[PDB]
């Protein structure tokens, strides 16, 4: 009823209920910059540190949710989910920071992604969970 | 040749059986069993025809106090009704000063039928039993009321009594995770040292779980003709029952025990209690070794000629393994059914179901705060 | 044949289920008739089990000595031997014949076994022993102390190896207490403070009495001993009137007072209702005084030295002792939970103690600091 | 009158002692015990002056299989050399029909002895027990090897490091505490349930506690003689006694008794259990309910005359409560002495020293520390 | 009189301790001596105890088809009746008169009962289960997580509810941990995972053998059923030669095989071994055949059907099983500890590991730290 | 004799009494504004001071109120927590409802708010009391 | 051989085996002070700040003796202890802050009575450890 | 086979590591130095942040060298630790024993000291092996 892999689905969709509100505010910020003295230059470099600080958050919960999905045997989820991992990894080894296109758009894809995984991480639970 | 030698029989399962198409068949092929496959291997020895056939009492043999008569196969065999009887007939003195026993085919004594301990279902928050809801709500509240008055001390006194309540909050939680634990442990260790029971004396000493047999048949009449210790405090405690142990019935016992959930035990013959054990819905075992020791045997007219071949040939078969045969292909192979310490996750799935409710509504709570905090600051 | 003169009594003397649909010896059963039919056995006599008249073991009258009674029927012929529970006292023996005794006995005590006791309000500290309580408050407290003096008394390498004994300490105090309390909490022992009638003279928490009238209240009103006359000037001087009017009486009134009462009577019977369902009773202490039950025969008889003889050789051969066994022990019927918080309120109620008055402490010095702050 | 009626008696304490200075006094002042204030009342209700004797060969009585003679004062009442006895005379068959026993004055029977369980004295350092010492090292170094690689970390990186060792230090204490709680919660379970014992039957059980009795006598006898299953299965076992359970003498069984631990029991009367009991060392003590159920009792020849006015006086006594007198004088008044579940701090000591000097370390590292500091800033 | 031939097995025929210093039946002992007795009691003859002279059960020649023992003793007239653990089989039947079967037996397995298991090096895992350790692991990296996302992604009453909550769930985990640590090392429950042969012929982690030659390995050799037929496969098909010389070496061998070996034998044997000191052995599982002891007597005679019809009297009396309960069990002879480092040392060694990463991660991350300040 | 509402109960006195103490400082702190109505600047900054005391001692009000309520309620007590439901409806009310004027009002407030606290005082503990033996 | 007393005179002893070092630097401060710009005014006022400052602990620990000795049932020790509690009532009151010789008199006179209550706390205690 | 001393080594394992690694990196920054010997203010200051960082990493050298010693005294082992003790004799030499001149000695102690160590690593896991199976 439980087999422990329920767990991680329960913890991976806690955390993306944070990931998906948290693209949405990225995505409001861009709508924000699209804007384009010392006023707008503030309003815009304090939320452009909010930004530039939540990277590591996004980065230690992949590697959290491909570890769990790893440990369970669950080895579909982690195919589902590796190539997001090879993409930050590109990512941080060239991110462009002109730039507000590719920005919005990973934005958004990253947005589509992790609602997505929000329905499919609810389903497998919830078949895990009647699978007796 | 022969004259189509006649062979009475008893119908009771596994030993002899109607096939599922009696109805469209012959005699020979009409029944099926156990003692079917003997009486064949027993004819390919002697080397003879047979002619199978039931008795009409339904019964064994045995004499009647009034006529001094043999009823049963047993009369069939004296009384020329029959001439060799391969039927289960329990050896004993009586019977065999009247005809001539071969020497024993199955070996067999008293068992003991108990419910399967198949009964293993926790419950998501039985973690909660060792303590009462009383007190768990006490706790819930009496952290909420410490986090509060800790927040009123320190914040309108930016010491003394945060030390204090410090320590009682100490002395709390010491107190509260001990006497969980404690009744927890008490439990497990309770529910740890219990044997079910691993023969009579387990039974003979205990009272919980009573014993009951037939209302009377040779289970009793050994109980009541026994100069044991054991058994002699087991036929007490039977007399003594309240309500009733026995039954008149093999099948009202095994329904009762069924029934029951753990308190009640039958005591029949091993066989049977084989056959049931390898029979649906397969909730029964047997567990103790056979109290008595007997044997069932093939009969013949106290005056024939059958008897030395009939006796060579079960000792040849005996020998051979055939009977062990016969008895894993009737008991195992036609059976209904195939044949820990630690805990396990569901004694505590309500703590994981209670964290991750706790560490959603957290972040929910940090979401809406960072957004009455942002919006309601740079804005507006 | 022989004339048994008996009284109904059990386990000696019993009417079995078909009392009405017998006529005969078998009629009756227990003890006594099993020694009957020993005492037979080795003699080789006949007898008819008949039964007492007036139901009464055996007295005289103070106004005319007339023998009411087995007595009675002995003395003046209206039988020939009596195997009953019959006391060997001294007038009895001035006037007719005593076997040795066959059964020995004395007075005891009857009391409800201990039901589980009332969890107490400061119970939780029983695992531990107060003094200890004592010490683990005053060494936190020394320890807060210490902390606090090596913080303006000093700028660690003090605090550090603080901890860790403080560590250290916790650690094996929490274990101490969860092992305890665990090991109280799986056995569950139980025992009372009465193993003897001295516990109770000595108390009064308790009260105790006897038959209205009878043998032992007369011996309580003689044994001019410091024990037995305390507790005579006790159920003497003392309402209600301890006393009860029969056997049942007192048994069910120490039935339904748990832990008040206290009945005193013969070993036997005490033995025989202990065993007897619905088994909420048991026999304390040892015995207080040493009586025996004996057989009876006239002054002048011929089966006397018989039957005294076959006592002892009955005594001797291992039955007696057999057939109690029997029709005490064999024949008797008398062959983990969760935690509520009246276990635990004191727990509480020290918790909102010390919360109300860290509160009013904070209250006060605020109104201090404040004060002092505004006012200069 | 009379003719100073003989009293034939045995010297058998506390029935009958020599008074510290009998070299220098009266026979019947002579002697002093039970028996004696016990003659003395049977004189003052008889109203007859005796005079006692001791008998020769120190016995009480018994046939010879080759003279059937009766020795002891059974003989020498009936070979008429004794008027009356008043000794401790087991009642028996043989004995009764040769003599009139007066009714019983002291019942008995057999009974237990053991040693006192005295033994409680803890360790300063038991607490350490649970484990080995082998643990408790390693404990401390891994605290301070913890304690340096966080003041490593978090001095040259001032995280993650530091969450993981978090982590495995909970993971460790964890288990730590939980190890040790467990196998003290094992230890104290364990010593909780184990009652010493109630009864023969808690003997003939177990195996661990030997009981033995007298090389041979009235209790050997009575075992052999016995058709109880405890008590054959008790016999059987000191049949098969391995070493020796048996002795020659009580004082023997009484010696080793003392020096065993907790793991022999005697058997022998209630009576001088009692009074042992009630003598130094006072190390023993009587617990089991009598075994068998016997008396003593006052003889004479089987056609004397006194017979009727002592058993009269016997009895009389048995009601007036003298002879209970008379037992709770020589046996409690005369005695050589008088007559939990919880942790006791001797259990904990330890911690509470290794607290103290903790704690005054603390206190001088503390102040060595502000002198080297303030000395050396301040000034140099 | 008779003549009565067997041979020296205990506990069926054994010599007192005073065999020498007695000459007559009182000499042997066991359970066919008393076994004879009640034969004598109930037919009323007269029989001398004699033995067989080359100490053997009985057997034929291949080449002679002499008979050698006590079957030969019976066949050629120098003796009249065999109460001896004979076993009956077809051979011996055809020549003379076997009676019922009055102890039946058959093969069983004999092994050293368990000693406690090895400590094991992550056995303190094994109170809980393996998914719940990972749950836990899981469960306290996902809190720190979200302990780290309410400090960045927020500014708290989301850490105190978060607080609470673990504290709630490392309690009981804490609490569930030891009460089953404190189970496990309390009662100490024993058990194998032989119930069966079957379970043997599933392993081979043990090995079993049996005597050298004889009954036994003869059923083995024979006995064409799938777990037998493995068994004999894997017997043969072994080094070393798991079978042995004789009865006493192969319980030896089992007695230095703590978890190795397991013998084969017959179920009576094997029980009295098992009921005889050191007591280091156990009869496991059921009978794997059926066989039967019995009386013996020539083709022809007159004792033969008296003597068939004695045993089943005694089978129906309650008396075989007397005997065998004397013999074997009342007879028998077979009638907390401190905690060690090898049971935690997995505990310390996950310590190790995780700070050796620690230090390693600490390590980089200062020469990243620093070289990038200093660099840049 | 514990219902469980006794531990509420008590709790709920000992947070009333500090209820009772913050309302009589509230109290006194708006007759001294009320009596004040460069030692100008100083006047201003203390009453600066005051109200930013009595801005940190608004939201534990709320606290301690819900708390109350929350722990009546689960411990199915109705007879109560309906009483104490009105000022929480206040409470609420007062942000969508809201210095020479304000105090006009304020005071009276307060001064009720006190007493309505105090007489809860009281009936709490009695209620403990006709809850703790029975 | 402990009965809970040993205990709380261990705890009495190692809380003066620190008030006495305190008191020493006491008369050492005073010392320093008899010497009666900016650098004298510092030298002193910091030592003078020192010592304004531990106040609250002999009272604490004073307090913390008198409660335990109460608690154990030692009345003696009490006694002996309970009229520098009233000394340090009436400082509190009125207390001197010319007063160098009241400073040193109170500071020596404290120091013998600590150093004395050292040797009775360590006699009292052997004495209770043999006690069996 | 756990002796009680194959924790001890292993510690010892893992603190050498980290002292071997804070070696390096002292042997680097002594050579980063002699090649040393407003960027003259700024080459001044970075001498100045390489030496408070060397005497930041003084204690725990002192530190994990007297737990090597002391562990391996408490583990009653005698072979190893007279092998350590020539190093703390050292250490406390150098506080009344002990830039252009004083690197010329520093380095070579350095170097060595370093080699030292790792023997010293190399051994412990050697003894560790012949005390993990006996």
């Amino acid at each position: 009823a439980f087999t422990f892999a329920a767990f991680c689905y329960m913890l991976s969709l806690v955390l993306c209920a944070a990931l998906i509100f948290f693209a949405i505010w990225h995505i409001i910020a861009f709508d924000e910059l699209r804007t384009d003295a010392r006023e707008r230059l503030r309003n815009i470099e304090r939320i452009c540190f909010l930004l530039r600080k939540l990277v590591l958050p996004e980065y230690s919960i992949h590697s959290l949710f491909c570890i769990m999905f790893l440990c369970a045997q669950e080895w579909l989820t982690l195919g589902l989910n590796v190539p997001l991992l090879f993409y930050h990894f590109w990512r941080y080894f060239h991110c462009p920071a002109d730039t507000l296109s590719y920005c919005q758009k990973e934005a958004w894809c990253k947005l589509a992604f992790y609602l997505l995984s929000f329905f499919y991480y609810l389903y497998c639970m919830i078949y895990t969970l009647v699978s007796s | 040749e022969n004259k189509t030698v006649v062979v009475t029989t008893i119908l009771e399962s596994p030993y002899v059986m109607m096939k599922k198409n009696h109805e469209m068949l012959e005699g020979n092929e009409r029944y099926e069993g156990y003692c079917v496959d003997l009486a064949a291997e027993i004819a390919k020895h002697c080397g003879f025809k047979y002619k199978l056939t039931i008795v009409g009492d339904g019964k064994y043999g045995a004499r009647d106090a009034d006529t001094k008569i043999w009823n049963g196969m047993v009369g069939e065999l004296v009384y020329g009704k029959a001439d060799i009887a391969i039927a289960p007939l329990t050896i004993t003195l009586v019977r065999e000063e009247v005809i001539d026993f071969s020497k024993p085919f199955m070996s067999l004594g008293i068992s003991i039928m108990i419910k399967k301990p198949q009964k293993s279902k926790p419950g998501v928050f039985s973690f909660l039993d060792p303590l009462a809801y009383e007190i768990w709500m006490c706790i819930v509240f009496a952290y909420i009321g410490v986090s509060v008055v800790l927040f009123l001390v320190s914040r309108f006194s930016p010491s003394l009594s945060g030390r204090i309540v410090g320590g009682v909050w100490w002395f709390f939680t010491l107190i509260i995770i001990s006497s969980y634990t404690a009744n927890l442990a008490a439990f497990l260790t309770v529910e740890r040292m219990v044997s079910p029971i691993e023969s009579a004396e387990d039974l003979s000493k205990q009272t919980e779980i009573a014993y009951g047999t037939l209302d009377s048949g040779s289970t009793k009449e050994f109980f009541r003709r026994s100069k044991i210790a054991v058994f002699d405090k087991m036929w007490t405690y039977m007399r003594s029952a309240e309500p009733s142990v026995f039954v008149r019935t093999t099948a009202e016992g095994v329904a009762r025990v069924r029934k029951s959930k753990g308190k009640y035990a039958y005591l029949l013959e091993s066989t049977m209690n084989e056959y049931i054990e390898q029979r649906k819905p397969c909730d029964t075992m047997k567990v103790g070794g056979n109290l008595d020791s007997k044997g069932y045997g093939i009969a013949t007219p106290k005056g024939s000629s059958l008897g030395n071949a009939v006796n060579l040939a079960v000792l040849k078969l005996n020998e051979q393994g055939l009977l062990d045969k016969l008895k894993n292909k009737w008991w195992y192979d036609k059976g209904e059914c195939g044949s820990t310490s630690a805990l396990s996750l569901s004694n505590v799935a309500g703590v994981f179901y209670i964290l991750v409710g706790g560490l959603g509504l957290a972040m929910l709570v940090a979401l809406i705060e960072f957004c009455y905090k942002s919006r309601a600051e740079a804005k507006r």
